[PDB]
């Protein structure tokens, strides 16, 4: 008979499960097509370094900023580039308007099993970025130390 | 390291293949209240629905692709969707190209020489994936045209496109280094 | 009974139609602002910007986009092209998406059939990128064959 | 008694005319601000060109982009300069949401003196746009008159 | 009664001051991992990368206000810290523009009333900053007098 | 290639020009219902309507572009408006720069050492497909003032105006490659 | 090109100062329906506000800064925003910046050698122009604290800020002009 | 100046540990309307709330963590919120992370050889940081499982979460100076 919160993740609440789902296909798939019509052909190369930056790690980095609408320090600028990335400036628009346009309201939901936003309500976004802020330090730190040890190994 | 990512390409390449051809056979696929005799558990595929539990576990009937009476084709759009749901075209599809991105990784470990053999295998795999992703959105729109839940067939279709893109990224990736070399070499002999 | 492009409900067809007209156009006239001047080029010469056509339309995409791109006009007739250009922009894309906040309170999670006709598009592009890619490619190759005989 | 269609220039409908002018006002003033803050010091300069941009011409196109949601080319990095942008964004944030939170009902208001959008609601924005690029060439254009005339004066 | 902040009022006052300190949080990680190894210097030294503590709170700042800025995480580390930024940026700015709009919708123009205060915050930031770069010119001044005797 | 470029040019814009002569002068820019004689489906254009069926099948009367009776007049926007929707003044306009642009092509032929006709013909077809779109907008917002379609007129002008903006920069492209010959020879 | 911008700095610097002074000084600042005595169609400035047309036409009378009954001191905002919009604390703070930058500029064509008068004019005027700023938008707050319309001190005040913020950008520029000469004597000499 | 980096960092350092300290042993975290006896003004902490006025001021009552007369249990999500928040595991453990980088900072004061110790004492604070930041959500976050405001060791966190960071920046910034003289005597 109690009400009962929104949980820890509502902010997934409104778009499905399979919804979700697909946008990680479709971002999976994106990136890799960017980096194939990127760096395949051997006319785009010039020790040799290719005439663009837009290698598998850049083009994840590139798909994922254009998703949370941000934008990196690199764009495409081939023909098949510019077709992948402005699809998916398309794809991305829709998306993300869908998404944002009724939020507020998707987060503050009581289910029986205006006012303004709690912090309760995005507990879970904080949780999260706290997690990758202390996952990003674990992998500075390892890495700092595999380098460290290859030094080593270096001098001896 | 080139031996190294050979062998990955391959076992990818052969795990994709393989699930993706269980996930088009089986047919856990959904799990969701129904009937398998022409309202109870029922487990279904692209093809099949099984009774899971009460009395007639073990029957399987074949799906009727084509529900509801009064058969109105007004709008192309949902008979066009029916029958790609119905052909299952694009699952299909996937599971040929990734046949196909393996053959082609076949005949150029055979072949060595001919370097246009690695970039059609990943160009294959990449098609593949997308026609996963394709035959996943036509899937979950047909059923939507009562709890459910996604039995493992289709998280095995799932990794099969995610298996396949790590493929295809390789096998890219093997296109270049080869393409890489010769040109190395090529500047060496000159 | 919404379509598979009902994400194109809020705004009418002769709006979309306009929008691509529209667009077509600033990119020709920030491409003719920008390199017709024989005073803009200096030493083939370069051009003292990187405005031609392909990077007009690709700012204009990107700007229409809330995207951006790694090019700015700088001259006076170029950024009045592309100032107003924002303008129409922005007036357009929030109509849109507050016409569509509207059309999906007629609190319902969205289905993937409200947005597979775009995940259509997306695949489709894609498809059409790789293959033009594989054309450019086939193309190149064919020259560097005669080249070599 | 008929209704009253909204004018030709609805889209400035959600905000008061009041906001409208104090709006140019703050825009003009970030502006010259950010200039001044950039380019007055001596010590920022190295004929003789100086450490950034930000000219009063360039100072403008930031402050526009800025407001406009876009962006361009340039971004201040000294501590002043990073002030004024910041707080630039801060008030186009608040500005920008309080305005298009409801543009499209503000778009479709009839008077007595949910559908889609029809083209007569925004034709007013396609006449200033087709205006601009009329208005973009004809400086274009009498730019290049006066080149060729001083080029003539030049030779002669 | 709105206030003269009532633009503030869709968030609850704990919410904007966690998001103060989320952003200083983010931004000295970004610094710590882009900047603390030996070996992400090559040869005073210089960086491989721009990401110092004050690149680092002009990142973070910019990526908040949907503005972004002139450089971007280039290494893992660096790139997850600001993936996840992006993230919280998007769900809290979202929510933000939702609420307002449900705020504001309780069609009547907004009057210069209820946008004062962001008036007086933009007026109070133009004078700090020409305040600073003042008190910067000064001590410049006073280094290149003493220096000159 | 210079005859190539120049051929494109040529072509496109007599099509361009052939293209939205036709449509400012046919009676096929609107499908809808309506009376063709001072509710049945008419096809409509920018000066006539004609029904498709019924005994007035055929027949075509003027387009009322001043009704006094259904609004017995507006405010000053909206006669404004349905004076240039009457007068059709931009898809007239359209026509002229277009056919002037046309003259302009035709006539650097026979005086290929100056350079600036190139360069007008760029920016009369620019100006042209300018003029269109005005003409387009003004016309689908004046039908405004419950399913109608548009007929191949209309989409006759759509096409115009893409061909004179790819001729336009095709003309752009051939003033940008004489100058640069011309400073080439400056060089030598 | 100095001269002219000296003369331009100057013209500029004496028409913002003219006008905003004025702004102060008259009453046309809002043309709004009230009375004048100590409804009707009247206008009002900073200080009285006075009847137009009818038959009390000229009567001015000054403005209650201090409207409404119960005297409620329960939020300092609006004891604040008022106070502010009667003491006319930044439209006079304004008037005196401009002052300030036209004196200074008065006293750089007599020194012709400290260039620091010149950035000291410069900062009036943008500091002046602020000032402006702030000033419309308490009139405005207080005043929406009945079709009404702006008169031309409102205006003019408006126009104020305009010119002061382009003698500010002028006097900005003709600093780092007397700079950049300084510096290139200095490099000449060596 | 290396001395005066040092100073600041250690003077930051005892800062934040003595203030977050006092934050996690007194008892005005809130300000609210309730009972310390077994509806009247009363400041609360983390452990412990007492009554600042009527008849049974002063009176300390220890906070019901896991209430089973007003809430009578719940799901396992706010079953685990509650254990979190009872046990203050955050606060205690950024309390424990800013003694570690002074023990570090210390230790380094007496190990100048070694240089990862600096790198390890701003790990630490900029780690107690972010344990103060999740104690922070999850107190307030328990709080809300009508007018209440905070007191005065809600605020000595917050100030020692921020001069956490700022210790944390300068020792980085002490092992980066370390490592760059280090490879300048290198290159010399
Ligand atoms: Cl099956
Ligand atoms: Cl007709
Ligand atoms: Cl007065
Ligand atoms: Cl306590």
């Amino acid at each position: 008979p109690q009400k009962s919160k929104p949980g820890v993740f509502s902010f997934l609440d409104p778009l499905a499960y399979e919804i979700w789902m697909c946008i990680v296909f479709a971002y999976i798939g994106v990136s890799v097509v960017l980096f194939l019509v990127s760096r395949f052909s051997p006319y785009e190369w010039h020790s040799s370094e290719s005439t663009n930056e837009f290698g598998i790690f850049n083009s994840l980095w590139f798909s994922l900023g254009a998703f949370m609408q941000q934008g990196c320090d690199i764009s495409p600028r081939s023909l098949s580039g510019r077709i992948v990335g402005g699809v998916w400036w398309f794809f991305t628009l829709i998306i993300i308007s869908s998404y944002t346009a009724n939020l507020a309201a998707f987060l503050t939901v009581e289910r029986m099993v205006t006012s303004a936003l709690s912090l309760s309500n995005v507990a879970g976004v904080f949780y999260i970025l706290v997690g990758g802020l202390g996952l990003a330090m674990l992998v500075a730190l390892i890495e700092f130390c595999y380098k460290s040890r290859a030094e080593a190994k270096r001098m001896k | 390291d080139r031996g190294v990512q050979m062998l990955l390409t391959t076992v990818g390449a052969f795990a994709a293949f393989s699930l993706m051809t269980i996930a088009v056979g089986t047919d856990y696929w959904l799990y969701s209240r129904g009937v398998c005799k022409t309202e109870v558990m029922t487990h279904s595929g692209l093809w099949r629905t099984c009774c899971l539990e009460g009395n007639f576990k073990g029957l399987c009937k074949q799906i009727d692709h084509f529900p509801e009476d009064a058969d109105y084709e007004a709008d192309t759009a949902e008979y066009f969707l029916r029958a790609v749901r119905a052909s299952s075209i694009f699952p299909i599809l996937s599971v040929i190209l990734l046949f196909m991105g393996g053959l082609c990784i076949a005949a150029s470990e055979f072949y060595k020489t001919r370097h246009n053999i690695i970039l059609s295998a990943g160009i294959f795999f990449v098609s593949a994936g997308l026609s996963n992703i394709i035959g996943i959105i036509v899937y979950i729109s047909a059923n939507a045209g009562n709890s459910y839940s996604y039995g493992w067939s289709f998280y095995f279709g799932a990794l099969s496109f995610i298996i396949a893109e790590m493929v295809g990224v390789l096998a890219v990736h093997m296109f270049i280094d080869r393409h890489k070399q010769l040109r190395a070499t090529a500047r060496a002999t000159d």
